């Protein structure tokens, strides 16, 4: 088939990576390296290995958003609600009458 | 010609599904005959990460 | 071979149903019957009375 | 009809109801495994999916902090703008 | 043999496949018989609605 | 079968535009005729007097076709309901 | 399946404009022929008499298709209900 | 799902408009074919005798295309309900 | 949601004109091939024999696309219900 | 709000006419290549052999677009219900 | 007020023909490039090597838009339900 | 009076097909520019370089108009709900 | 007679593909101006400087109509519901 | 007979695109005037002064029709419901 020629099914497997566990082991390796080397805070090693993590964590904990992002808290498609007058109320009363 | 004539006569008398379309009554009857499970709707559109690039998603509503 | 084939057919499926089926499935069933007769599992694989 | 507008429930209530729904969907799997008579390892293999879904809902709930009230956030409410009242630099605070 | 695709004989031939034409004839007769009744019923209903309102 | 007759009054005014779309096409034939007469006279001014009837002829025939199209659009409204 | 025959009277009129738009398409070939005769006359005045029979011919047959295209739309109305 | 067969009798005529719109297109190739014979004869009168078969051949095929389109338009109405 | 399948029998005949409209466009190319061959022969009579093979080639083969433009409209009616 | 799905079976064919209508527009470009080769050889016969490859190349490319347009028309009918 | 959502499935296959009508309109421009290259080399064969880049350059660009016109109609069917 | 709102989801695509039909018309202006460059270079090889900036300027803001049309047709689908 | 108002929301978009279909037809006029400039410079090289002021003016105002034609399609969507 | 009155509000915005399609059709005849002015200046630069009064006149009044076509679609929306 032409789409069969435009298809790539030469995969072998799925590599599963727990990036949380890998980040934890990376941080543990950084701590182990800094403890074994007994490096001070003014070292470029300590700076490179600590400062960006601390900065990003401090920013992500300081963030106080009055509203959440665009496609998560508003600008969402919603079906129009039933009105308390006109045809919707009549349908509601008819539903109540039929049910009861 | 024999094949298409037989298939057309069975499509006419509704013993066989039409060309390209899955028919409900015939599929349910064949499942009841073979004693197999009925053709359900196994898809899950509300599964995590299926319609994330969809600008017009589908809304959950308990019918 | 025809005699054994049609004996097996009339015993297992029936001559009327066999006539009603298609020539292809007829030939397939005839070939299966021929194999059963050539095998002769009941005679100890021997074409003797 | 339909309309493009604001979310109905707050984020916290939304995550709460999602966690309750996944709790229900996990409890049903557990009750079915108990009715079938499965052991611990088989119950694990059965309902690990709903367990992970519940854990992810719990992670989302724990991750979302509702906002704190202050003069900057109130002024941003009056201005009707999405504003972070914890940044002196804005978009560059991500890199500073 | 090559064109049939079968080595023994043709397929979809036989009284089992020929009878479907007569089955279709009977099915169409029944279908038209029921459709005439349904169409007459719906036409009577529509002529009632029209001669009552219009 | 059931017989439903409908009379779309809106179609009174659509076809008028559909004809009006084609009224402009003969104008190109008009200008082609006059352009031919101009370039021919510039090539040979003496022949101008001989081509003047043809010019008047070739316009009118082209113009007449436009008029017929235009007439339909005007005949579509002030007589039909 | 249910069978509803419908008769749309509005479609009696729509096609009139659609053919009317096609009445102007030959009008450019009209001047293409007359322009051809004009430029051939400026090419050779002495041959003007011998190409005129192909002028009136080359128009009228092209005009004939413009007539039939116009004929239908006029036949479309005063007989069809 | 539900199945409503409909037979629209107004659509017996809409196609005739579009066909009539396509009957006028070959008139351009008609005039271009007579024009080419005109100009080629003005450039070479002596060769005019043996280009006439080419001219009528081109015009007849082009007219046949117009005729076939017109034939569809006329067969669409006087036999179909 | 509800599902109403409809079978529009009028669309069996609507498309006939829609395809028919495109049958006359190739005529301009067809006549163009002869309008070229004429002028080429008027430029060089002696080369007329070597261009005639490439004069009927494009002639019939542009009409071949016209044929497939016409073969659909004829395949649209006398087989479809 | 309410939701009515509709499956118009007639639309299996209405597009086929349009796809068929667009097959004839490239035919003018098709014959434009043979016309160009004609006039080129009519101005320089000796170069006729070196331009013939370009002539065949252009015919195929112009013809391919018409041929590409045809695929939609044939793909629109024989598989879609 | 009342709200009826409708999903017209016929427009899946109508627009395919509506785009298919336009796929051939570039082809007449495509052939213009090679015709120009032919006649330019007929005026000056020695320049045929320096213009041939502009010939190939003139094709693939003019051809591209046709392809883009062809994309939508193929984007219209094999992804949308 | 009673208000019946409708949302036609098929109309998401018809315009896309129409715009797709319109994407091809600049393609003839591209080869028009490049054919002009060719004939200007064959007329005067020494002016080959001075008109090359115009050879690029003619294509850039001509293909752009084809892209704006193409931009609408693809913007018509992948953003509108 | 009873008043059935309908508000068709799909109609917000169909017109956008029509305006988009009309954004292309200026492009041939745009490239015509630079084609004229090229052949004019090949007719008179040193005049190329005094024609360029009369070349951008025809470029922008031909482009300007495309903008307004392009304006509607963008003004038809991002403000209308 | 029964009287069903309908007011289609979407047509108010469909006709905007329909008139928009015709806003660019003049643009070819807008740049054609300056194209002719270029070719005439190349023919006789001394005449360039005598022609530009008869250029701007033919320019603006070719542009004017586009304005009359554009104004409609802009008057179609901001006042009509
Ligand atoms: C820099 C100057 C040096 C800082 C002084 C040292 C210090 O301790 O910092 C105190 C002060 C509090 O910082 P914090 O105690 O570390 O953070 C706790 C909360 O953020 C505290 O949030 P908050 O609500 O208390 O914000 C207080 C805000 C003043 O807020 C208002 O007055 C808003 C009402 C405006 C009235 C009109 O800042 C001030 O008090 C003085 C600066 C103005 O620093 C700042 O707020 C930084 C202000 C720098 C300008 C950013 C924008 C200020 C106004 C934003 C209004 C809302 C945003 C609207 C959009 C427009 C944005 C431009
Ligand atoms: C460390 C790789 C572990 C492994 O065995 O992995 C083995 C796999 C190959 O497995 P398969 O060929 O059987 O699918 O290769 C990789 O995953 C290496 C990926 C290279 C790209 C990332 C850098
Ligand atoms: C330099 C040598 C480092 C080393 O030897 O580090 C040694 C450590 C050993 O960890 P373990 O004791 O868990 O095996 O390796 C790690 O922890 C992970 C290193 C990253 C390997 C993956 C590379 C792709 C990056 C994705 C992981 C997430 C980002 C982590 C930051 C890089
Ligand atoms: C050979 C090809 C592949 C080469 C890949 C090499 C990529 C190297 C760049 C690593 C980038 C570091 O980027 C860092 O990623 C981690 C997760 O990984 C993010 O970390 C985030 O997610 C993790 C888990 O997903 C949480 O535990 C963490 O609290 C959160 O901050 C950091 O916020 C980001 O700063
Ligand atoms: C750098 O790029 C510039 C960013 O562009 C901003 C996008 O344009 C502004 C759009 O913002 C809106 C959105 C909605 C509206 C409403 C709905 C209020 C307009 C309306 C009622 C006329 C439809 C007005 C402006």
């Amino acid at each position: 088939s032409p789409n069969e020629h435009l298809m790539f099914f030469d995969f072998s497997s799925w590599l599963l990576v727990d990036f949380g566990k890998r980040w934890e082991r990376w941080v543990s390796f950084k701590k182990s390296f800094l403890t074994t080397t007994r490096s001070p805070y003014w070292s470029p090693q300590f700076f490179l290995l600590t400062f960006f993590q601390l900065r990003n964590s401090n920013v992500k904990l300081c963030e106080n958003w009055n509203w959440a992002p665009k496609g998560d808290d508003f600008n969402l498609l919603h079906n129009s609600a039933a009105e308390p007058f006109g045809r919707d109320l009549k349908a509601h009363l008819e539903r109540e009458a039929g049910a009861k | 010609n024999l094949r298409v004539e037989w298939e057309k006569n069975m499509e006419i008398q509704k013993k066989l599904h039409p060309s390209g379309l899955w028919s409900e009554e015939q599929a349910f009857a064949a499942a009841e005959k073979l004693g197999r499970p009925k053709a359900g709707h196994p898809m899950r559109v509300f599964e995590d990460g299926y319609q994330q690039f969809d600008l017009k998603p589908k809304l959950f509503d308990p019918d | 071979s025809r005699e054994a084939i049609f004996m097996v057919i009339e015993e297992r499926h029936g001559w009327d149903n066999f006539k009603k089926l298609s020539s292809h499935q007829q030939g397939v069933i005839m070939q299966e019957a021929a194999q059963e007769s050539l095998l002769a599992r009941n005679k100890g694989e021997l074409h003797l009375p | 009809s339909s309309y493009t507008g604001a979310a109905l429930a707050p984020k916290s209530e939304r995550l709460r109801l999602a966690f309750e729904e996944k709790q229900k969907d996990h409890q049903k799997c557990i009750e079915e495994a108990k009715g079938k008579g499965l052991k611990k390892d088989e119950l694990i293999d059965a309902c690990a999916w709903t367990h992970r879904k519940t854990i992810l809902a719990l992670k989302d709930w724990f991750a979302y902090r509702p906002p704190f009230q202050d003069r900057r956030s109130k002024w941003a409410e009056y201005c009707s703008i999405r504003h972070d009242s914890g940044s002196w630099l804005g978009w560059s605070q991500k890199f500073f | 043999i090559y064109g049939r695709g079968s080595l023994y004989g043709y397929r979809f031939d036989g009284e089992i496949h020929r009878q479907e034409a007569q089955n279709v004839i009977l099915y169409k007769e029944k279908e038209a018989q029921e459709m005439a009744v349904v169409m007459e019923k719906l036409e009577k209903e529509i002529q009632e609605w029209l001669k009552t309102m219009e | 079968a059931i017989a439903y007759e409908v009379t779309v009054n809106g179609a009174n005014l659509i076809g008028a535009g559909m004809a009006a779309s084609g009224v402009g096409v003969p104008a190109i034939g008009v200008a082609m005729c006059f352009s031919s007469y101009m370039l021919a006279a510039a090539r040979q001014p003496n022949m101008s007097a001989k081509l003047l009837p043809y010019c008047i002829l070739g316009f009118a025939l082209s113009e007449a076709l436009a008029l017929f199209t235009l007439l339909i659009a005007l005949l579509e409204l002030f007589v039909f309901s």
